[PDB]
């Protein structure tokens, strides 16, 4: 996902 | 899905509705759960990131970098955007 989101 | 699939899918459907404090909650299910997991920690920090909470976040980055490899295949923009924070926080 992206640096903003979460895993 | 195991439990700790689920119960993350959990923290990150709150994090998603824009329930953070609730996301935390979940996370710190997690982190419990699966001490030696970075994801539990990196997860934390973000929800703690959108409360404002950002002494709580130092310490949860610092703890899951501890259970954290080397990541030997980083993108350009990752770099650019840790880079600027690091920059920024230099002067
Ligand atoms: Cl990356």
């Amino acid at each position: 996902s992206r640096m903003e989101e979460v895993d | 899905m195991s439990q700790f699939e689920k119960q993350k899918e959990q923290g990150n459907s709150l994090f998603k509705q824009g329930l953070y404090r609730e996301a935390v909650h979940c996370y710190d299910q997690l982190i419990t759960a699966q001490p030696q997991n970075p994801v539990g920690y990196s997860n934390k920090a973000m929800a703690l990131i959108k409360l404002g909470e950002y002494t709580q976040a130092i310490q949860m980055c610092q703890q899951g970098l501890r259970y954290t490899s080397t990541a030997e295949h980083v993108a350009i923009r990752s770099k650019l955007q840790y880079r600027l924070e690091l920059a920024q926080g230099a002067v």
